[PDB]
């Protein structure tokens, strides 16, 4: 447990280094840490994951204060337990006896004691431990054993969903907040422009609109959809939108294609159509921009609206390969 | 030939200067003994010794002079002679006050438990990854590298690792600082413990 | 690994000479090979380090 906890620290810090290395901001909330609950720990293939907040909800009910806030001592203390309810910042007791980090203590009670008991195959001890963690098994899932049991049993205790969902909502910036500190580097024009204020507000009423950059292929191809996130305003099918290329200058005429957006798709894995109108701060699989684009499509509905930064995807071309044909009539 | 020239230079002391004042000067590690040679140059002179207990036993004969018989047993450890007639207490005060200090210990036995305190190092982030590879829990508390708790890195008796030594040189002093420490003081003859 | 142990296990593996003729893994301060199938030869090298 000691060696495990260290393995989280050893990676979380090395991330925080790489967070603190880059770059301009200097926000304050850039760095990420376990005590916060940034940060979630888990397993994809198995499908279980937790956050340090979620285990503070369970430990506080079982002798602890305070619940709603405060409890970020999971990841520091440590706590001894048989002597008293109290925990101390000292690594050893007054006697001269070593202790844990309290993270080791909480992770022991379920996880380490689960896995060892599961590997021991003690089929009475597992039901007893199952009672301690508090449910559930139903139907033929009681009959399972081995790695497949551990996977299903874990999914129920800490469904990775719960950790991710909390993490995703909690410690992450909205499209309003994200555009706010990022509009200066995205938008090449002045910061005082009427576009950039609507980019900061996250507005639907104001001018339209967005970028694209990448483009997913279709099922029936041929053609391929335009994966773009709308930066201002609400698009909107069968409607005229200016298609400013990679290097279109507002004053200049080159790389501009005033065209109707054919249809709008909320992108959901394999599909799907539904609605015409779709506001800013939202991710869209457009179609009808495909012939009149390469790669990087700043789309606008006003002439003064500037092209966005090209990117800076970087990472070279690099390596060249020649391409001949065979027969030549298929050239 | 190089023997007999050294036999001759040693006969000039104790016969000017009377107080010979000897010290090791086993581990130094210096460097700053040249600065001791510079600082002493004005008044005193230094002269180091191999098997020169044989030399002093040979000079201990003479017939007219027996007081070099006091010099014959005391040289224990790598030790060298720093003669000067100025006094002996003042030379003790100058030699103790100078000392080498300096880093450090890499790939050798630690004398005491190396305890590293918490609080900022005074750096920018980079080798915090290197820190946590050798069991020192660090967190970057806004820009500067900070250590999170007081921990024994290596205990007394154990050998110090090469990676461990490098972080102690940079940020967390060991400290394995030391210097020369007066062995004996003379004037006639005369045996004095130097304390 | 912890370099103490890498240094430990490299002592027992890489910090070692090799006979040029019989390729045999030799001790580092060794003058001659121990194997008599290369004529207890003096022709040795160091065993090459990783990277
Ligand atoms: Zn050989």
């Amino acid at each position: 447990k000691e060696d495990l906890y260290q393995t989280f620290a050893r990676t979380v810090e090395s991330v925080n280094v790489i967070v603190s290395t880059y770059a301009d901001e200097v926000l304050g909330d850039v760095q990420v840490y376990p005590a916060r609950g940034t940060v979630a720990f888990g397993s994809g293939l198995h499908g279980w994951a937790f956050t340090i907040r979620q285990f503070a909800t369970r430990y506080a009910k079982k002798f602890g204060v305070d619940k709603a806030k405060m409890m970020d001592r999971l990841w520091g203390d440590s706590f001894f337990n048989p002597k008293t309810k109290k925990w101390t910042n000292k690594d050893t007791d007054a006697e001269g006896k070593p202790l844990e980090r309290a993270f080791n203590m909480f992770i022991l009670d379920p996880i380490f004691r689960l896995f060892t008991a599961i590997m021991n195959f003690k089929k009475d001890e597992i039901p007893v431990l199952l009672e301690k963690l508090e449910i559930v098994l139903k139907g033929e899932e009681k009959d399972l054993e081995g790695k497949a049991l551990l996977k299903v049993v874990m999914r129920k205790f800490l469904p990775a969903a719960d950790a991710l969902l909390e993490m995703i909502v909690l410690h992450l910036p909205s499209p309003v907040t994200a555009q706010a500190y990022r509009a200066e580097q995205l938008y090449e024009g002045p910061a005082d422009d009427a576009n950039c204020i609507a980019i900061k507000n996250c507005d639907p009423k104001a001018d339209l609109m967005l970028y694209v950059s990448k483009m997913v292929p279709t099922s029936d191809k041929g053609r391929f959809y335009a994966f773009g996130r709308v930066f201002a305003g609400t698009v909107k099918s069968g409607q005229k939108v200016r298609i400013q290329g990679p290097n279109y200058v507002p004053g200049k005429k080159d790389d501009l294609f005033i065209k109707a957006i054919q249809r709008v798709v909320l992108m959901m894995g394999r599909f799907v159509e539904p609605i015409d109108d779709c506001p800013a701060g939202n991710i869209i699989g457009l179609v009808g921009i495909d012939q009149f684009l390469l790669k990087t499509g700043t789309l606008t509905t006003s002439e003064t609206a500037h092209n966005m930064k090209v990117m800076k995807f970087s990472v070279s071309p690099v390596v060249q390969v020649a391409v001949e044909v065979k027969n030549a009539n298929d050239l | 030939e190089k023997k007999a020239e050294y036999f001759a230079k040693l006969r000039e002391y104790l016969e000017e200067y009377k107080s010979v004042f000897v010290v090791g000067v086993d581990n130094v590690s210096s460097q700053q003994m040249h600065e001791v040679r510079k600082n002493l140059r004005g008044r005193a002179v230094v002269l180091m010794g191999k098997n020169t207990m044989v030399r002093r036993a040979v000079r201990g004969f003479i017939s007219d002079f027996p007081d070099y018989e006091k010099l014959l047993p005391f040289v224990k450890g790598n030790v060298g002679f720093i003669f000067t007639n100025d006094s002996l207490q003042d030379i003790k005060e100058v030699i103790i006050a100078n000392k080498v200090a300096a880093p450090a210990r890499a790939g050798a036995v630690a004398p005491e438990d190396i305890w590293v305190l918490a609080v900022n190092t005074g750096m920018e982030p980079g080798k915090t990854s290197f820190f946590q590879a050798l069991g020192v829990p660090t967190k970057i508390a806004r820009g500067t590298i900070e250590i999170v708790s007081d921990v024994k890195v290596v205990d007394a008796g154990k050998r110090v690792g090469a990676s461990e030594a490098s972080l102690l040189n940079l940020l967390n002093i060991s400290p394995f600082t030391y210097g020369l420490t007066v062995v004996q003081v003379y004037d006639n003859g005369q045996v004095f413990p130097a304390s | 690994i912890e370099p103490s142990l890498k240094a430990l296990a490299s002592k027992y593996n890489c910090e070692k000479s090799v006979c040029r003729k019989c390729y045999a893994r030799l001790p580092p301060r060794a003058t001659n090979c121990r194997k008599r199938k290369c004529g207890h030869t003096n022709q040795l090298r160091p065993k090459k380090k990783l990277k």
